[PDB]
């Protein structure tokens, strides 16, 4: 019962201890910068042939 | 039969040149061309071998490679790069084939000639289409290089992030070429491309490793890792829909039949994940010792229940065939 009560305490932390405010938005901003980089690379690949 | 045997020898030299092109890279039409010709039946035989050359170009397709497994993002790019090289050589060979002598042969009896000339102009146009497909294939060969390079370690964590931009490049590829021949057929290749790639990445993260983890039954996080792998796939389908909106019309894809190969993999994956989570549950059940009221008789009943489970998970660990193979039912 004590080991399971300890797991519940550790479980509350694991959920809301490693939890950080604004996570999905930061991932979307990282994706946007990669999309712009790929867009610049395809333009450079268009300029090579042309 | 001296001249007939010389004709039998020439056809042998053509078939050897066809065998050369099989191992090497086509160029049958050049070897079909008669060498040091001086009657009218001989110049006709030269044209008939030129006929089977045009047939080899039309015979080759992007769909037939997709039929016999494969369909890798690197493989399909290389198949257009090999096709565009074969037609470019055939166009260069056509310039040598179209000799002042070969023109006079077509004049002296002619619908055999113009059908070979018509197929040539069709090849020259399809080659112009192939060259734009090659420029598109060259960009996908860099995208496939990002995936092919992967040593089956992590990847899916960053590749789920790297997928959205890989899609955003493909969309821009549609607009840039404009006259891109087979724009609805090339979509079936790109989707099969991402398809084969995911299957390879997925086969790595499970296989004997998943069987080995289930065996020990001391791995819960590894089960969660499998769900993360499936999430990476979901991100690719989400980005595919996120690109379909970004495209704004001419979505095409036909994922509801094409992605079935991918969907069927994820279904089997999810079905394991559903059963793996339950296996982690039953492990906890053994440890439980409620101790309440009437005793032993209940824990004995729980023990027999745990033994039945231990027989089932031992039979699952056998992993006879399986190895997360979608194609296997």
């Amino acid at each position: 019962l004590e080991t399971i009560k300890k797991q519940q305490e550790l479980a509350k932390r694991q959920v809301q201890k490693d939890m950080g405010s604004q996570k999905e938005k930061w991932e979307k901003k990282k994706l946007e910068m990669i999309e712009t980089a790929e867009a610049s690379f395809h333009e450079n690949l268009a300029k090579n042939p042309v | 039969v001296a001249k007939d045997l010389m004709e039998k020898f020439n056809n042998y030299v053509a078939q050897v040149y066809v065998l050369l092109g099989q191992i090497k890279g086509k160029t049958m039409l050049p070897l079909p061309s008669h060498k040091l010709t001086s009657k009218d039946k001989a110049h006709v035989f030269e044209g008939s071998i030129i006929t089977w050359t045009k047939q080899i170009k039309n015979v080759l397709k992007l769909e037939p490679e997709q039929l016999l497994k494969y369909g890798n993002d690197p493989g399909p790019l290389a198949e257009i790069e090999f096709w565009q090289n074969k037609r470019d050589n055939l166009n260069l060979i056509d310039s040598q084939l179209k000799s002042v002598e070969v023109q006079n042969i077509l004049h002296f009896l002619k619908s055999t000639y113009t059908t070979p000339f018509t197929k040539l102009q069709a090849e020259v146009k399809k080659a112009r289409l192939e060259a734009n497909e090659n420029y598109r294939y060259l960009f996908t060969l860099k995208d496939l290089f990002s995936k092919l390079q992967e040593s089956q370690p992590s990847d899916f964590p960053t590749l789920y992030e790297l997928f959205i931009p890989i899609m955003h490049t493909i969309l821009l590829i549609y607009n840039k070429s404009k006259t891109y021949n087979q724009p609805p057929r090339l979509v079936v290749l790109i989707r099969e491309i991402c398809n084969a790639i995911i299957s390879n990445a997925q086969a790595f993260v499970d296989k004997d490793t998943i069987f080995s983890l289930i065996d020990s039954k001391e791995t819960t996080e590894a089960c969660d890792k499998l769900q993360v792998t499936l999430d990476v796939c979901s991100k690719f389908k989400d980005a595919y829909f996120e690109y379909k909106a970004k495209a704004g019309g001419n979505w095409k894809l036909t994922s509801n039949a094409l992605f079935v190969r991918l969907d069927s993999f994820l279904e089997r994956c999810q079905d394991i994940l559903h059963l793996t989570n339950t296996i982690v549950q039953f492990n906890k059940l053994e440890k439980i010792e409620l101790g309440g009221t009437k005793g032993k008789t209940l824990t004995e009943s729980i023990a027999q229940i745990f033994k039945e489970f231990e027989e089932a998970v031992q039979a699952f660990t056998s992993v006879s065939y399986d190895i997360m193979n979608i194609a296997e039912k």
